[PDB]
């Protein structure tokens, strides 16, 4: 991350779709190098489902300019998240901030 | 045999290249050649890089 | 926040923001929404 | 024109300007030197500026 | 983890007081280390004798003027600084200079003692404009290490400074100029190794290589405190034997290749249930293990 | 003249026929195998020819009378 | 505010420290601006240009 | 002609990595000379041990993910490249590491041999986030000096490696940061004798008196070629 920035970095890094943002908040059941499994809170949970979201991280996919695209998970085991936080840093993001 | 020797980059091949490069000018040019001093002859030094 | 409690950037701006920065890809997504979407009378796109 | 093109550019020029500037009470002013080799020896040893 | 030592390839004698040494190859980043060490030692702490003080009679101080001489006393102090002495006996020798008449006074007219000697007797000290005029000065030399200027010498010297005395700088170290530079050299493949080219130009009283050797001697003396049947006794079941040939060879009561080496080719075919396929199965694996039998 | 050829230009007078006569001498050393009158110093034949020109052992008419006397001694 | 943060961090206020030479061990005669820029690596690499 | 010799008097070992070696006494101007020469030699070429090859089971290349673990194999290789170790007897040792369960696998779980001591034991290598997960590797520790990258090691070897032998860049140098300060030592008759304190920050796998001994030996054996011939 830049030590000198603007605060637009988090907006660019989330809005680019290159990270993995959390659709429904809750707690993190299982982290991997290629998967994040989030147990949803029962408030955001719908009355006809289980409340388990799966995020399949794209690893070492090629970009158009032959660079590297992989999603590195930035959460830990048993960490509570909310709706709209970053779960996986993209190619050149760091904890949800743009890092070129 | 000469093709495999130059392709494998033997130390004798590098010695031959240092003998050949020696007193053999090369032309160095940068576009656009707006005037005639944008082509100039230099003697090369073989550098790693 | 949770991803912001782990590292908070020190802000040096002295003016408040009364309007947040919008969703940065609203132009493409909204234009293709108006093309692909089913509208009854306000004629847009395929209809 | 007839002017030379091999002209020093900005770093040679900053270095030669900083070498041939002058101060008023720098270090060891008012000495009398036997020559340029003694001036180089003085500056490199650090007994003068 | 041993290093690379240089091969001296050049001592280019420009004159009897100017050489150009060249050492190659050295390890990467060692040319600047050795060159700056030797240059700092030769500039600052190489001992040698030089003129430090002159007592010229008839002259009060440096802003007076003696007559009959076309050079001012500033030029006399400069010429006396440029003299190259070598005292072999003592640490302090006061010389004298006396000469009258029309003509320049050289270093050959210096009243020599037995110990000191002048490597440049033709080195001109002054010129004289009057036949009746004379020169009358005492010249004090000392022994010391490296350059030390008369400005800080007289800032430190606050005693009763007598009349006629005149401070001069001390060119104690015999080197007038040393300036190395580091090129790039290349053992047979790599070119990160460097070549160090010292350009030393001393005054007299020494050779350049002698002063370089004495500088390295100073540094080494300063540093010398903290200076200083293998496979036959192995089992046989891991030699790609099949499940038939395993119980064939265990009928031979053999567990090591050390228990195969004494087994003669008569025994290999008179022991039971070792057919032609088992003979090839042991023969190709002894061939791939390099051992022979018989 | 491994650095600059202004001394050889001062010897001849004109860089263009200097290039031509140095080319003919370099061809006589590379193809013909004639002896370099200047010591070699492990050099290319072009720099040996330019060194011979700057020393002043060969010229255009010197090369012409040399090849003419070779033609006279053979034929 | 930059100088206030520099005073908090126990660093020089004018931004410039005294640097030493890497090779000769001597010292540069003026104070040199030293800090932390954010550098990027553009996609014009000599592996592709050569 | 009356120079005095320096004496290694004290080593104020501040922490496991920090150090403060003072040499005393030195003449006028020898402090900067010996300080900069020892700083260049100690920063450039000091022998130490580092990781060269790692072989994890079930992993074919660095750009791959393992199940159960949290970080990629590239991250595990950079974390192993950060590992400092001390090999006493031999020149090349091969270490193993087997760990199961849930929790951060550290450098303490590496099964030591007799002549290899792991200096920083809490150094984290990977993170296990599964109950039925396990990792088993074969860390190879070499000994050299300088910085030998793996691409130029492929340049500077002869044989083909088996698939699953991940190469690591080698940073053998134990020394990270060296400064020196030349104060005036207090010898009761000399107002010119200096002391040279060499503050030195290793990574734990080397001793400061041993390092300054090796550096002075390298400097003396390089000055041999000057002091012998011309």
């Amino acid at each position: 991350k830049p030590l000198v920035g603007t605060g637009m970095e988090r907006a660019v890094a989330v809005d680019s779709g290159v990270t993995a943002v959390a659709k429904r908040g809750g707690v993190v059941q299982y982290v991997d190098a290629s998967r994040i499994v989030i147990k949803v809170n029962e408030d955001e949970m719908y009355p006809g489902e289980a409340g388990i979201d799966i995020y399949n991280l794209t690893k070492y996919t090629r970009s158009n300019q032959n660079t590297c695209i992989n999603q590195m998970p930035c959460v830990s085991l048993g960490e509570p998240v909310e709706r709209g936080d970053v779960l996986a840093d993209g190619p050149s993001t760091d904890l949800g901030e743009l890092a070129l | 045999a000469a093709k495999k020797m130059v392709e494998r980059e033997e130390a004798v091949v590098w010695d031959i290249l240092d003998e050949v490069i020696r007193e053999h000018p090369v032309l160095l040019n940068r576009a656009p050649t707006l005037h005639r001093l944008g082509i100039q002859a230099f003697e090369p030094v073989l550098i790693e890089g | 926040s949770y991803t912001e409690k782990k590292r908070i950037r020190k802000d040096f701006g002295k003016r408040p923001q009364v309007l947040d920065v919008p969703y940065l890809l609203s132009i493409q997504l909204d234009s293709f929404q108006k093309f692909i979407e089913q509208d009854p009378e306000g004629q847009y796109g395929l209809e | 024109n007839g002017e030379p093109i091999i002209v020093p550019s900005q770093d040679v020029v900053l270095g030669l300007y900083y070498m041939t500037r002058d101060c008023v009470n720098a270090k060891g002013e008012g000495m009398v030197l036997t020559g340029p080799k003694e001036a180089e020896r003085l500056y490199r040893s650090g007994l003068a500026s | 983890t041993e290093f690379l030592k240089p091969r001296l390839v050049d001592i280019e004698q420009v004159s009897s007081t100017h050489a150009k040494v060249t050492l190659e190859p050295l390890e990467r980043g060692f040319g600047h280390t050795l060159g700056n060490a030797l240059r700092r030692i030769l500039l600052s702490s190489m001992p040698g004798c030089a003129v430090t003080e002159v007592e010229i009679d008839g002259v009060l101080h440096e802003y007076s003027t003696k007559e009959g001489v076309q050079e001012d006393i500033l030029e006399i102090l400069l010429n006396l600084k440029g003299l190259a002495v070598r005292v072999q006996g003592k640490d302090e020798v006061i010389l004298t200079l006396n000469k009258s008449g029309i003509g320049p006074v050289t270093a050959a007219d210096i009243t020599h003692d037995g110990d000191v000697e002048i490597v440049k007797p033709q080195h001109v000290i002054c010129h004289l404009t009057d036949e009746n005029a004379s020169i009358s000065m005492r010249i004090k030399v000392q022994r010391g290490r490296g350059y030390v200027p008369a400005s800080t010498r007289i800032h430190s010297e606050e005693d009763e400074r007598p009349i006629g005395r005149l401070l001069v700088d001390a060119c104690y170290s015999p080197v007038e100029r040393i300036a190395y530079n580091v090129e790039a050299a290349r053992v047979e493949q790599r070119t990160d190794l460097d070549k160090l080219v010292i350009e030393m130009e001393t005054n007299g009283t020494i050779d350049p290589e002698e002063a370089i050797r004495r500088a390295a001697t100073i540094l080494a003396e300063q540093l010398e405190a903290f200076v200083d049947d293998p496979i036959l006794l192995r089992p046989v079941d891991d030699l790609e034997l099949t499940v038939r040939s395993a119980n064939c060879l265990k009928a031979e009561a053999i567990h090591y290749i050390g228990d195969l080496v004494q087994r003669t080719e008569v025994e290999l075919l008179k022991t039971p249930n070792l057919g032609k396929k088992s003979l090839t199965e042991i023969k190709d694996v002894l061939a791939s293990r390099g051992l022979s039998l018989g | 003249a491994r650095v600059t050829v202004q001394d050889a230009v001062e010897k001849i007078g004109n860089r263009f026929d200097l290039v031509l006569v140095a080319a003919r001498r370099a061809r006589q050393m590379q193809v013909g195998g004639k002896d370099p009158l200047v010591p070699e110093e492990n050099d290319k034949t072009t720099v040996i020819a330019l060194r011979e020109i700057e020393e002043g052992l060969i010229n255009n008419q010197i090369l012409d009378v040399r090849e003419r006397q070779e033609q006279q001694e053979q034929e | 505010e930059i100088k206030e943060l520099l005073k908090l961090g126990d660093l020089p206020t004018s931004g410039q420290i005294r640097l030493y030479d890497g090779r000769t061990g001597e010292q540069f005669e003026r104070p040199v601006t030293v800090g932390y820029m954010y550098m990027l690596k553009l996609n014009h690499l000599v592996d592709d240009k050569m």
